[PDB]
RNA sequence: UGUCCGGUCGGUUUUUCAACCGGAUCUUUCCUUCUGGCUAACCUGUACUCCUUGUGGGUGCAGGCGAACCAGGACUUUUAC
């Protein structure tokens, strides 16, 4: 019921019944893949790409039409970033928080938030390590965090 | 987290029975759960039950007969060494005569009597009396 | 093209099917072309309980897509050709079984090939360009699994009369008793 | 219950509620026997012939009782249009 | 099972409509009641009529099934329907209770008004509630005339009806009486509006 | 809702009322509104909850402004359903 | 094991029946696989008949069903229960 806050909501995407294609909504799988690749090249993250596909074009999910997801496709092509997207975002957030703290020494809530973010990042990092995406003996923290980010 | 899905289901069923409902809706719907339900049916504690295919995990509906009294689930799946079975039964079930202690084992998910007949016990799941 | 577009061709029924296909091709706008990129792995015959009969014609699987891209018209043609019998362009699926604890690792199975999965795939195939909304499965008091298929109310013109036959076919394939249903 | 070879032991073999199945106890002061007279053609309620229903007390207490009764009636064939299967 | 004869006569339906047995209930609504037939907008609910009729019939049948007639204890506290209740009692010999119920009537075997029913009948389980409770102490069936905001705890065979009141309750009572008469009695036919009148019942001018 | 609901088949109204999640099967009630702009004669399969400043296929016309839920279709624009 | 008679000199042997616990298999199905030892067996058919009018029955050996056992590889997903 949420990781960090005490807010237990279900703001959530439903997903339709048919694993098979929504008949009429046409195009091609290959075309979709190409589009995704292009997006990746441009700079759009997998989620972003998916959103784009949903909004203007007739795509519902890549999982449906291609068979494969988006991240997987990117990997196959050679386009998934070194740091996975969510993790990267988290890191960025942490960095921002750190910066804010530096700017304004006296700020307790902010500090707490930063700490929380860091913890989250650590968790994520650990998970990644367990999986085998990010190589082991590697902490994504604070001083080098900035460097990692940019 | 949703720990012991089966346990949750059992609890729900119990609640329904207490209420005086004629039927229950169960969310997760496992293999183990299904087995348990089947066992219950065999014994004579439950009507029809139907697995909905949420193109996903599962979702069961059970027809309650008004015969169930408790449909319990023991917590960690304790390792039962055949002689201990009797003890377990004594602890849980009312009367030497009737009721069952649904325990998984090598052979399958079965009641205590069945296990005895087989000559094969294992880890407990629940009970029905 | 008699004993050619059939992967391995021994039987009379298969030959007949081939002949029919050839005849169909005789037309030749795109149908012929489609036929040229289509074959059968084998054919299997199911006796439906009530006069009619069912033809589970097995397809490789890579050609399944091609069949689908045509299918309905082709199916209709086949029906016209061979009276008193329904046709199902079914897929020949493998079913590499579950390995035991002691048994040998055949470099793992795919979950595409798992028995249940295979069955599901077959079901999907067999019911036409119509699409399943969902499935109930009823476990009855005696102890009989009865699958109950909810069909999507759009179209439902091809399936309408074939439901029993389809069920029979499914039973033959698997053993499970299927039933069909349509919501309002 | 059944000693040796039949010989039914244990008297007072209880009324079980129509709606719930739930045993109606000896001092279940709330539980009720409804008697519904048997219908015939053109008036006529057939003297000395009923569909008898037992309702347990719990149900009555709840207020789920009337509905249950209605359902039972529907099942029997004492009503039409009243109790629907789905709500 | 059923005769398939009594399918609610048109005239009866009309009468009911006039009474506004089915324009009652209002905004307020109970989860144990599916006797509605479409919500009329802004502070209204419309009641399904056929269902009500069926319920009434059932109640009548139940009443008939009681053999000893001086037994069907009709009750009414609230003023609009007392008269109706009295009328009903007069029609079909079963000692009623107009006005005050007296607690310890069905229990408490010393009381002057110690009834002992085998079938209780009520108008408003919101008001007569006490009576219902009393009945529940000693194993008696309860028939009652539910508005869709009235509680149905220890109630059976709840005839749905408008308990704003005035015409409606009385009308319902009359209908019930008629039904009772039909099921074993003088009246052998569902047809003929007959020598009685609805307006024998109803609340009177004080 | 009491005792004997008979839970496999509800009336559709109930389903509609309940959360897009809290029915029998999960099924969304968002739609691919096939929008036509006033300019070019071409149809954009616009998902009703855009989350984006939805341009046309090429021309910078602006079809739908993404409000938190369903998108407000910018100006006098015409649309088909799904 | 209850049944159906004790078919029997209070005990025993089948059938009319039973539930219960296995085993082999066939079902889109491998139970670990082979390099060889024994191939028990007939899937056999080489002479066809000791012989009630017969597919009741076996002296009998080139192709060859191996589970009837070994004796060695190959390598075992590993546990817990
Ligand atoms: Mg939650
Ligand atoms: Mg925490
Ligand atoms: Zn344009």
């Amino acid at each position: 019921g949420r990781m960090h806050s005490k807010g237990k909501g279900m703001s959530s995407s439903a997903i339709p019944y048919s694993r098979n294609a929504p008949a009429w909504f046409k195009g091609s799988s290959d075309g979709v893949v190409e589009q995704i690749i292009k997006y990746a090249r441009k700079g759009l993250t997998p989620s972003q790409i998916g959103v784009l596909l949903r909004d203007a074009h007739g795509v519902t999910q890549a999982k449906v039409i291609t068979g494969n997801k988006i991240l997987r496709i990117l990997k196959s092509n050679g386009l998934a970033p070194e740091i996975p997207e969510d993790l990267y975002f988290l890191i960025k957030k942490a960095v921002s928080v750190r910066k804010h703290l530096e700017r304004n020494r006296k700020d307790k809530d902010a500090k707490f938030r930063l700490i929380l973010i860091e913890s989250r990042i650590h968790r994520l990092a650990r998970y990644y390590r367990t999986v085998s995406v990010l190589p082991p003996n590697w902490k994504y923290e604070s001083a080098t965090a900035s460097a990692l980010v940019n | 987290t949703r720990t012991s899905v089966l346990a949750d289901a059992l609890n729900a069923i119990n609640n329904a029975e207490k209420t005086g409902k004629r039927q229950v809706l169960i969310r997760p719907s496992s293999k183990v759960i299904i087995k348990f339900l089947q066992v219950m049916q065999k014994h004579g504690y439950i009507g029809e039950f139907e697995y909905i295919d949420d193109h996903r995990s599962g979702k069961i509906v059970v027809q309650l007969n008004g015969r169930l009294n408790k449909c319990g689930v023991i917590s960690p799946r304790f390792n039962v060494k055949i002689a201990d079975v009797e003890k377990w039964t004594a602890n849980l079930l009312p009367a030497r005569q009737f009721g069952y202690v649904i325990l998984t084992t090598s052979a399958g998910i079965m009641d205590h009597e069945e296990a005895h007949r087989k000559h094969v016990s294992g880890k407990i799941l629940g009970f029905v009396y | 093209p008699q004993a050619k577009i059939l992967s391995q061709a021994p039987t009379e029924l298969e030959l007949q099917v081939a002949q029919a296909f050839i005849d169909l091709e005789n037309n030749s706008p795109e149908l012929k072309a489609d036929l040229r990129a289509l074959q059968f792995k084998s054919i299997r015959e199911i006796e439906v309980a009530g006069g009619k009969k069912a033809l589970a014609v097995f397809v490789p699987v890579p050609s399944l897509a091609a069949y689908h891209k045509v299918q309905i018209k082709l199916t209709r043609e086949l029906e016209k050709k061979f009276q008193d019998r329904h046709v199902i362009f079914l897929a020949e699926r493998r079913i590499l079984p579950k390995p035991s604890r002691k048994s040998r690792q055949t470099q793992k199975r795919p979950r595409s090939r798992t028995l249940t999965a295979v069955h599901d795939k077959i079901l999907e195939d067999l019911v036409f360009p119509t699409e399943i909304v969902g499935k109930r499965v009823r476990y009855l008091v005696g102890g009989n699994k009865i699958q109950k298929i909810l069909l999507n109310s759009k179209d439902v013109q091809h399936i309408d009369n074939k439901l029993e036959s389809f069920q029979a076919v499914y039973n033959k394939l698997t053993g499970k008793q299927i039933v069909f249903e349509i919501p309002s | 219950m059944e000693n040796d070879k039949g010989q039914l032991v244990e008297l007072y073999v209880p009324r079980k509620c129509s709606a719930t199945n739930r045993i109606i106890k000896a001092k279940d002061h709330s539980s009720v026997q409804i008697n519904i007279a048997q219908v015939d053609e053109e008036g006529r309620a057939i003297p000395g012939e009923y569909v008898t229903y037992a309702l347990s007390g719990y149900i009555r207490a709840r207020g789920e009782a009337d509905d249950s009764l209605n359902r039972l009636a529907q099942q029997d064939g004492l009503l039409k249009n009243v109790w629907s299967y789905s709500r | 099972s059923l005769p398939s004869t009594f399918d609610l006569t048109s005239e009866d339906a009309q009468l009911l409509l006039a009474a506004r047995v089915h324009l009652g209930a209002k905004n307020v609504q109970v989860h144990q009641e599916p006797y509605v037939y479409k919500a009329r907008p802004d502070g209204v609910n419309v009641i399904n009529v056929g269902k009500t009729w069926e319920k009434i019939v059932l109640a009548a049948r139940i009443i008939a099934a009681i053999p000893n007639p001086e037994d069907v204890v009709a009750i009414s506290s609230r003023t609009y329907g007392q008269r109706a209740v009295l009328k009903y009692a007069a029609h079909t010999g079963a000692t009623p209770i107009a006005g005050r119920f007296t607690p310890g009537s069905f229990t408490n075997y010393i009381t002057r008004s110690f009834k002992e029913p085998r079938l209780v009948i009520v108008t408003d389980p919101r008001s007569d509630a006490q009576a219902i409770k009393e009945s529940s102490y000693v194993n008696i069936p309860v028939i009652a005339l539910t508005d869709l905001d009235s509680p149905s705890e220890y109630v059976d065979v709840a005839i749905p009806c408008n308990n704003r009141g005035k015409h409606s309750i009385g009308l319902i009572w009359y209908l019930l009486a008629r039904e009772v008469l039909r099921l074993r009695g003088a009246l052998p036919d569902r047809t003929q509006p007959w020598a009685i009148m609805p307006d024998l019942y109803f609340y009177r001018n004080p | 809702m009491v005792l004997v609901q008979d839970l496999l088949h509800p009336t559709a109204a109930s389903e509609a009322r309940k959360h897009k999640l809290k029915t029998l099967v999960q099924s969304p009630r968002s739609h691919f509104l096939d929008v036509k702009c006033p300019g070019c004669l071409n149809i954009t399969t616009v998902f009703s909850h855009a989350q984006t400043a939805v341009t046309c296929e090429s021309c910078s016309t602006v079809l739908c402004t993404p409000t938190g839920g369903k998108a407000k279709l910018s100006e006098g624009t015409s649309f088909r359903r799904k």
